[PDB]
């Protein structure tokens, strides 16, 4: 019963156009295909902006003030957007690829570099209202003979120079007035100019090429005219200019060359400060932060990002996205980090807060199919084409074992046992699920009975029962462990695609090829509920198909699903262009998401294959946090999460009830009422207030008369609060009072409070500890230092 | 082995692995052609997934699982003249 | 749309915002015409009257 | 009451000074600092004479060998 | 100056 | 001891409660005598832990004073006890880091 | 000359030459 | 957390020690404003891991050894938080499992 | 082993030059057999995948991908290990 | 020399770390560690004693972790 809004894009940093620094410096703005993302590198935060293109985005730019975002698409569709409260402002076509945006240092201008025409706009004002027409051309040039490969804007505001491919470079006035001032081009180039730049002062003019020569200009007498005083060379060997930056206030010329490697350079004097590479790729796109201290990188073809800290030889950030799609993806039981897995078959760790990849893995010679964490969370394992199972320590980064059959059986699924002994593998061609021990590594044996491929498997969290699907048109359920072996087959109108279990492990359900969720009862094998699918998802006319998309068979099935840990919603995925969220009990929709509407996708809307990407999902879960859900799909990790919170979703509200009312109990000393009343109001903002004003003495007392229908709430409250709160001891002190007075109450009801107690675990194991892990060793640190005897 | 890999890999080895060549030994279609028809406009699913492109080549594992689609025109006559639809399988 | 205001129009000419939370009205407004009809927007930025 | 009136509140910097409170930033702050120092041995980017003076067997001169008679000090 | 525009030698030899 | 650990937690786990009451009883009698509890003082502390656990809701019913004062003293010993090893623990892990970075300064 | 003038309603409401040294070049050929 | 660095070892190793002394007084005074704890804390633990060989060799030395003692005084008290943590998890792993 | 029985074109100081300054070209073959097979694995891969399939891809050079930074290599190791 | 290469074998041993850890408890405050540094197979051994002893520090922690159920005990048990 909660509204899940995108939030940000994980497995994916950089796709291509031109990065931009923040003009704090302290967020860098990297655009990821169809949208873009910031990066909050002094907080290591990131997140995505929920607009999107028709196409991909082609180039950006952030105004100096930090208020106003272009985005412009391959097609010139320019989106305007306010940054600060990340809502669109208006759509606007340009109607021509627009190579280059860049904003006026002033910010009331902004060029267009279309084509060989130069366009110069006005910007709108963003204290006005939404306006219905507010973009007015100031003027158009058109100088050059071929495209323009960049503009660069003068400090003042008043001239802009381009570099075309006519191998000239030409400057303008940005006023009719000053046009004598400024109406010169300069030539000598013998290649493609890349980059022409301002000094500081602005008397010289550097201008550089494709072919790696950079050439300094000069007004001087020979009765003044611009002249080349000095001339450098790039002599890479074969490595050509791709894209070239310059800051002219600390004088530093950042060069990313063809070859993927960097160079550093200090001009005049082209003195060479560094050199490094990124790899074999070319270096797409450079920028300089205003400060001048942070140059990041990006390469298209590997999706690589990097920032470089050039005075401390230090890196930022260094993160590279999947070279493929996601087929799998899987969350850390706390849900604090989530393991991500690719058709080229490397594994990589993302960290849920940051957003950044802490590790990757390329033992997996194959596309992974599968990735699944164990129970207590420290070992996460994995199932890949090649015919091998991996078992991974995520504590100390190591392959500490592998599994394999003996024919070298391709694996597409994997689960494993609750107590991480046993873990069972399914195949799309052998139809009988391998079982090994996790501590021993041998073939304990095979589970025959499956006249089908093994589709999915899964343990019950609790009851240790595995389920197994098929395309045999059945469910069986195998009792493995304890003195007798037992199967109990049940059967189902289809071909199973997708199975999850109930975290109680008394039902499951299943994802068959006619578009049908149905839910057993496992200890009965009867069904106990079915919900329609084919109805409710959206599927996408491809561009080759000849047959309409109503009545295409294509894909209306869901090829993955998963249930929410509270146990009452399913949310399911498949080969299209929707993601269906259910509510079990009543087999009904709650909400549906539209994964993506990029028109590349094929599915958005005799010797050659007419291959061409397709919208897909290849996998959904839920956050154990219960906030957030996320699914694997082309693009990358798509991230919904609950956390803004601007619904009015109140809980037995009375007219006595009121955010003034409940102030007063507060200043008349009631704190329970007040608490209880602020619950029932449900905003997070009063909630807050009372939370943080009951004195220290009075906890114990409030906390022993909480009504039990509050406890889950405010436990959930307290756990997602205190994760990012800074008042540890506070916090410490209120769950010591709550688990002391109600702790009876929640060992009658685990799953009831199953959710809302593993994010206090979280808390007060991912921070709480690490306070005490470095607050412990300093006394012992100061103890032998102080008793010690010291050196002769 | 692989001195027969050098001389056994043939061209009319790759054709006879194409889709369109493989339903007309399972005999789904009378001819090539027929059977590039049919894949163009949607009948025929290889395992889980459909198929809309003639040059795609079924790999062994899967050749066992190339079928019609279940709510194709065409199988529906299937089990009309052998008088088997069942209505409720759609097919 | 995030059902915390309500926005109501009345025959005496006026279009009243009320804060559900609180249970007031927070702004007002005075129509030369007599607003019939008002409905919000799915995403909220827009009134139609 | 201000902050009522846009419904939204700032947590206070410090509840009570008897209460312990962290800085108002990242968590990922205190294990930066603690191990910078392999973070920056991790970060590291990776990396004739014409009288030749040759002598024993190489040179076919295996006396010299069984008779008995047979740089980083450079480096630094 | 371009129209565009804005708006002691200490010695190395030594005593060891 | 000379019941095997693998029947360990089953013995633990066969034990009426009131017969467990006499259990914390003899713990009570191994914390007087210090010298025999830091001998074997784990191996007590799992089997007083599983047995807490295994009758957890039983032992609350009970409201016998003087069992309160059973539980307490267990404790501060037993809390003493521990907190030793602890330090002793800390203080050499931390003297020895130290003496590896000289040395490593020194060579290095 | 040299900027487009385009009468739109978007819009339309209201050179020097440097180059390097070809012939010393040519010369040195 | 480059920059606290970049100072911490450029603290200086002279007898008197008063920039090291210092340097601790601040840390005792910052830990009894109760306030950016974390912070403080390691920045003690570098101190120790940049010229922890310094105050051992002069541990003796009375103006260094008194600096420490206030440091302990202070950091002595900031040991209640290692019983609530220490407390919540265990009665937590006890909840979820019995 | 096979040995040469034509004219060596290395001189006797060039040679024993080489002395003074497994096998390089047993690593080339290597990287050339791996970049055909990826080739060769794309090719077949494409023909018989449902879905896309992407076709596979001095100065110092910085590390891509790492194994995380603040993590001891001493500390991955167990102490049996050790 | 000798005791340390004794101790560094009982300290693998979790049944008999407990003696190990006083031992070397002792010496360190016993001896000036920087002749201890200087002895030649200190270090070696020393390296030996790190990772075995960290596994005691983590474990036995815990234990006192498993104490704090007694806690629940005295407070619901009041109750």
């Amino acid at each position: 019963k909660s509204d899940f809004k995108f939030s940000n894009l994980l497995g994916t940093v950089y796709r291509q156009g031109n990065i931009t620094f923040s003009d704090d410096g302290k967020q860098l703005l990297s655009p990821v295909g169809n949208r873009v993302s910031v990066f909050d590198l002094i907080n290591n935060k990131s997140f995505t902006f929920e607009y999107e293109h028709r196409k991909n985005i082609a180039a950006i730019d952030l105004n100096k003030q930090g208020t106003l975002l272009i985005s412009i698409d391959e097609d010139g569709r320019a989106i305007l957007v306010n940054f600060k409260a990340r809502n669109v402002l208006h759509h606007f076509n340009f109607k021509e690829k627009c190579s280059a945006v860049k904003f006026s240092p002033d910010g009331r201008l902004f060029a267009l570099a279309s084509g060989r025409f130069l366009q110069i706009w006005k910007t709108p004002d963003v204290n006005k209202d939404r306006q219905f027409a507010p973009f007015v051309r100031h003027r158009v040039h058109a100088g050059h003979f071929q495209d323009i490969t960049s503009l660069t804007w003068s400090q003042d505001s008043r001239f802009i120079l381009t570099t075309s491919k006519d191998l000239s470079a030409k400057i303008w006035s940005v006023d009719s007035e000053e046009k004598n001032l400024a109406a010169t081009t300069f030539n000598g180039h013998r290649d493609y100019v890349m980059g022409a730049f301002f000094s500081h002062d602005q008397e010289k003019i550097y201008t550089v090429s494709k072919d790696g020569a950079v050439f300094v200009w000069e007004f001087t007498k020979r009765k003044y005219s611009w002249r080349i005083t000095k001339k450098h060379f790039f002599y890479a060997n074969q490595a050509k200019v791709k894209c070239v930056t310059f800051h002219p206030a600390t004088r530093l010329l950042a060069v990313g060359f063809t070859s993927g490697e960097f160079r550093l350079y200090d001009l005049p004097d082209f003195t060479l400060i560094q050199q490094l590479s990124m790899g074999q790729n070319p270096v797409n796109t450079v920028s300089v932060n205003q400060t001048g201290e942070w140059l990041a990188f990006g390469s298209s073809k590997l999706g690589q990002l990097l920032v470089y800290e050039w005075q401390s030889e230090s890196y930022i950030l260094k993160q590279q996205g999947h070279f493929d799609s996601t087929n799998s993806l899987a969350y850390s039981p706390d849900g604090s980090r989530v393991v991500t897995a690719s058709e080229d078959g490397k594994i990589k760790v993302w960290d849920i807060t940051s957003g950044f990849c802490l590790a990757t893995f390329e033992e997996h010679t194959s596309s992974v199919t599968a990735v699944q964490f164990a129970k207590r969370g420290q070992v996460m394992f994995s199932s890949s084409l090649d015919g091998t199972v991996r078992a991974w320590d995520l504590i100390r980064y190591r392959n500490f074992r592998t599994f394999t059959g003996t024919e070298r059986i391709q694996f597409n699924c994997l689960a494993v046992d609750p107590s991480g002994e046993v873990v069972c593998a399914g195949s799309l061609d052998n139809f009988d699920i391998h079982v090994w021990s996790v501590q021993t590594g041998q073939l304990l044996d095979a589970l025959s009975g499956h006249e089908g491929p093994v589709s999915c498997l899964s343990f019950s969290q609790e009851n240790s029962v595995l389920a197994s699907a098929s395309w045999d048109k059945t469910i069986r359920i195998w009792s493995i462990f304890g003195r007798s072996q037992q199967v109990e087959p049940i059967e189902v109108y289809s071909d199973v695609l997708a199975l999850s279990m109930r975290p109680d492990g008394k039902e499951v359900a299943v994802s068959t090829l006619k578009g049908q969720i149905s839910i057993f009862n496992i200890e009965d094998a009867k069904q106990v509920g079915n919900i329609d699918c084919r109805k409710d998802i959206i599927s996408g006319r491809f561009n080759q198909d000849r047959f309409t998309a109503k009545n295409s068979e294509r894909s209306k099935f869901f090829t993955t699903i998963h249930y929410s840990f509270d146990g009452m919603a399913i949310v399911a995925g498949g080969n299209n262009n929707s993601i269906c969220l259910y509510d079990v009990p009543n087999e009904v929709l709650l909400k549906r998401f539209i994964v993506s509407r990029n028109m590349a996708l094929n599915g958005t809307l005799l010797s050659t294959r007419k291959m061409r990407p397709e919208v897909r999902v290849t996998s959904v879960q839920f956050s154990p946090t219960a906030n957030a859900f996320a699914a694997a799909s082309t693009e990358g990790l798509l991230i919904y999460s609950t956390n803004d919170t601007i619904l009015f979703d109140p809980f037995d509200l009375d007219v006595d009830v009121t955010p003034h009312s409940t102030v007063e109990a507060l200043r008349e000393k009631q704190f329970l009422n007040a608490l209880v009343m602020a619950f029932r109001l449900n905003e997070e903002y009063l909630i807050n207030k009372v939370y943080e004003a009951i004195p220290i003495k009075e906890i114990p007392l409030v906390a022993s008369n909480i009504p039990a229908i509050y406890l889950p709430r405010i436990l959930k409250f307290i756990g997602d609060f205190a994760i990012e709160s800074q008042h540890i001891e506070f916090n410490l002190i209120w769950i010591k009072a709550l688990l002391s007075a109600s702790g009876g109450y929640i060992n009658e009801h685990k799953y009831l409070f199953s959710t809302a107690m593993r994010s206090i675990q979280r808390f007060i194991v991912r921070v709480a500890k690490e306070v005490v892990n470095t607050t412990t060793d300093n006394k012992y640190t100061y103890r032998f230092l102080v008793s010690t005897d010291g050196s002769m | 082995k692989i001195s027969d890999l050098e001389n056994k890999v043939t061209v009319s080895a790759i054709c006879r692995r194409r889709l369109p060549v493989i339903m007309h030994r399972l005999k789904m279609a009378e001819t090539i052609q027929d059977a590039v028809k049919f894949i163009e406009q949607g009948h025929v699913r290889v395992g889980p997934n459909l198929i809309n492109d003639p040059a795609y080549l079924v790999t062994r594992n899967m050749e066992d699982y190339v079928t019609w689609v279940d709510n194709s025109k065409i199988k529906k006559t299937l089990l009309r003249y052998r008088n088997q639809i069942d209505d409720f399988d759609f097919s | 749309p995030e059902g915390r205001w309500i926005v109501s129009a009345s025959l005496d000419s006026t279009i009243r915002t009320w804060d559900l939370p609180t249970g007031g009205c927070i702004d007002g407004i005075i129509v030369d015409n007599v607003a019939t009809n008002v409905k919000f927007s799915p995403n909220g930025d827009l009134l139609a009257t | 009451l201000n902050d009522i009136d846009f419904n939204t509140y700032t947590s206070l910097e410090q509840i009570d000074k008897e209460l312990l409170t962290l800085s108002i930033g990242p968590r990922s702050k205190m294990n930066t600092l603690l191990h910078l120092d392999v973070i920056r041995k991790r970060s590291k980017p990776k990396e004739l004479p014409f009288f030749l003076q040759l002598s024993g067997e190489k040179v076919g001169d295996e006396a010299s060998v069984r008779e008995g008679i047979a740089h980083r000090r450079d480096q630094e | 100056v371009a129209p565009t525009a804005l708006k002691d030698d200490d010695d190395d030899v030594l005593l060891d | 001891l000379r019941i095997r650990m693998s029947q360990l937690e089953d013995a633990l786990m066969v034990m009426p409660f009131s017969y467990v009451l006499k259990f914390l009883k003899f713990i009570d009698t191994v914390m007087q005598n210090k010298t025999l509890l830091h001998s074997h003082l784990p191996l007590i502390c799992k089997n007083l832990f599983f047995i807490i656990k295994f009758n957890h809701k039983e032992l609350v019913s009970q409201k016998n004073e003087e069992l309160k004062l059973q539980i307490n003293r267990v404790k501060t010993e037993l809390r003493s006890a521990l907190k030793s090893t602890e330090d002793d623990l800390g203080f050499n892990v931390q003297g020895l880091k130290f003496v590896k970075q000289q040395w490593n300064l020194r060579h290095n | 000359s040299t900027r487009l003038k385009i009468v739109d309603p978007y819009g339309g409401s209201d050179e020097a030459f440097a180059g390097d040294d070809v012939v010393a070049e040519f010369q040195e050929e | 957390p480059a920059a606290v660095d970049l100072e911490i070892r450029s603290l200086n190793s002279f007898e008197p020690f008063d920039e090291i002394v210092w340097f601790i007084d601040a840390l005792t005074q910052g830990l009894k404003s109760n306030k950016n704890f974390e912070l403080y804390e390691t920045f003690m633990s570098l101190l120790f891991k940049a010229h922890g060989d310094v105050i051992h060799a002069n541990n003796k030395n009375q103006d260094i050894a008194s600096a420490l003692q206030n440091w302990e005084d202070v950091h002595k008290k900031e040991d209640r938080l290692d019983d609530l943590v220490k407390f919540c998890m265990g009665v937590a792993a006890f909840v979820t499992t019995a | 082993f096979e040995l040469s029985d034509v004219k060596s074109s290395k001189s006797l100081a060039e040679i024993y030059e080489d002395d003074y300054t497994l096998s390089e070209e047993l690593q080339k073959a290597h990287s050339e057999i791996s970049e055909l097979y990826a080739n060769l694995v794309y090719k077949l891969d494409v023909l018989s995948s449902v879905h896309f399939v992407p076709k596979p891809a001095e100065t110092p050079t910085i590390s891509m991908e790492d194994a995380p930074l603040y993590m001891s290599n001493a500390s991955s190791l167990a102490p049996q290990e050790i | 020399i000798l005791l340390m290469k004794r101790c560094r074998d009982w300290n693998t041993n979790a049944k008999t770390h407990t003696i190990a850890q006083r031992t070397i408890r002792c010496i360190l405050m016993h001896h000036n560690i920087a002749k201890l540094s200087e002895i030649p197979g200190m270090v070696k051994i020393v390296d030996a004693i790190i990772p075995y002893t960290q596994r005691h520090f983590t474990r036995v922690d815990n234990l006192v972790e498993q104490s704090y159920i007694l806690d629940y005990a005295l407070v619901e048990m009041d109750k």
